[PDB]
Parts: structure tokens; sequence; C-alpha cells
């Protein structure tokens, strides 16, 4: 069991946003608790990160761009957990004081990529998804993003990718599972790319619509994310 | 060099 012995135990316990639920929605008050949450969140998948089985093989390069490329799918991937295990997936857990309603996905502008992510969390509960498969699904998503240049250290993140995915096989054991996990894996893509244009477009436009942005996410935001949008960096998929 | 990679 000691695969997950592991990820149970350096699991991060859930981080709040801040965020004043006294004040009214709007885009601007929502959407400078999303960037804080966002850094608060990265700061605990770095930790997570590295403390994970072998992911202390990579160059500290790969480490760390598959973080900052892999960072966005993570976090819908436990807001697709929080919302489903707190709120019936109802409504969006990203966290406790700023759980997410159709007027706050409204309000955020955020509306499409939130629906989205509901139909996630809906689709954690339709498919009995249990905590254990639940850590390695989101284990997994760390190795689920690559320039199609490859790594520096490409023949490590290969074998380290191959045996995350061989205990999600174990935790199942049969392949009509798999298939369906795979496909949501591969349903967090398109949104973690739908938000990534919509933070782009944000912190472009940042100065203009009174919205704050963390000295550190604008770097990964201007820098990484855009490696991700002009198709240098793609996602990994399962299927298709 | 940048912050990301200071922080790590
Ligand atoms: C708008 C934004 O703040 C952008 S960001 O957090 O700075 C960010 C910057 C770079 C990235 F690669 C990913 C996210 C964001 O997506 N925040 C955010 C915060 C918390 C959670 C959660 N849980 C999520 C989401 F993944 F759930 F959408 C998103």
């Amino acid at each position: 069991p000691i695969f997950l012995n592991v990820l149970e135990a350096i699991e991060p316990g859930v981080v709040c946003a801040g965020h004043d639920n006294n004040q009214p929605d709007s885009f601007a008050a929502l959407l400078s608790s999303l960037n804080e949450l966002g850094e608060r969140q990265l700061v605990h998948v770095v930790k997570w990160a590295k403390a994970l089985p072998g992911f202390r093989n990579l160059h500290v390069d790969d480490q760390m761009a598959v973080i900052q490329y892999s960072l966005m799918g993570l976090m819908v991937f436990a807001m697709g957990w929080r919302s489903f295990t707190n709120v019936n997936s109802a409504m969006l857990y990203f966290a406790p004081d700023l759980v997410f309603n159709e007027y706050r996905m409204h309000k955020s502008r955020m509306y499409s990529q939130c629906v989205r992510m509901r139909h996630l969390s809906q689709e954690f509960g339709w498919l009995q998804i249990t905590p254990q498969e639940f850590l390695c699904m989101k284990a997994l998503l760390l190795f689920s993003i690559i320039p199609v240049d490859g790594l520096k250290n490409q023949k490590f993140f290969d074998e380290l990718r191959m045996n995350y995915i061989k205990e999600l096989d174990r935790i199942i054991a049969c392949s009509r599972r798999f298939y369906q996990l795979t496909k949501l894996l591969d349903s967090v893509q398109p949104i973690a790319r739908e938000l990534h244009q919509f933070t782009f477009d944000l912190l472009i436009k940042s100065h203009m619509v009174s919205v704050d942005f963390p000295e550190m996410m604008a770097e990964i935001i201007s820098v990484q994310v855009p490696k991700i949008l002009s198709g240098k960096v793609k996602p990994i998929y399962f299927h298709t | 060099d940048s912050a990301f990679s200071r922080y790590y």
C-alpha cells in the first residue's frame, strides 16, 4: 500500500482564499481572491510535489516546469473533489470561504469554464470516484503536460509516469473503469485550457479592470502559461 | 533567475 500511504500522508489540507463574503460579489472582488488562492494552492502543490514518489528523480528544471504546466489542471481537479465531497456538486468549493454559486460564476465572467468544472464535480459523483482513485489521478496530472520538444530528462519522466499509472491500475483491482477515469483525467485539460486563456487575457487587461495579481502568478502566466497556448507545451491525453 | 525557480 506504500504508494498510497504516501499520497494520503502528503495530501495538502484545504486552504482558504481570505475572501470577503460580506462584500457584494463583483468580478474584481472575485478575481483578486482566485489569484491569491491560486498562489496559496500552488504553495501547497510545491510542497506536495517535492515529497512525491520519485519526483526528485528529475532535473530541477523539469521538476519546476511540470508543476507550472500542470498547476491549473490539478487545482480544478481538487476542486472537482472539494465541490463534490462538501457540497455534492451543487456549487464550487474552491475554498470554504469562496464556494461559488451561479451568480458568482457569472459575476466572475468565468461562467462557461465554471459549468464545465461543476460537470466535472458531477462526474465525480456519477462515477463512484473514490479518494485513493482521486489521489493517484491527481498525482498523475502533475505528469500530464510536456514540451513536445520533450524534457531535459525525458527518460526518467517516461518511466516515472508509467508507474503512477500502474498504481492506478492496481487501485481498481476491470478495464471498463480505467477508460472512464482516464476519460476524466482527460476532461481536465480542455478546462485548464479555457481558464489558462481567460487568465492570460485577464493578466493582459489586468491594469484596466481593477484585479490584483500576485507578483509571482504574473510570471507563470506571462512566461510558462503562453507556451501551452502557443502549442509549444501540450497535454498528454489518454484518448483520441 | 526567475521567481518560481528561486522559491524552489
Ligand atoms: C484566475 C486564477 O487566479 C489564475 S491563477 O490562480 O493565478 C493561475 C495562474 C497560473 C496558472 F497556471 C494557474 C492559475 C485561478 O485560476 N485561480 C484559481 C484559484 C483556485 C482554484 C481552485 N480550486 C482555481 C480552479 F482551478 F479551481 F479554477 C482557480
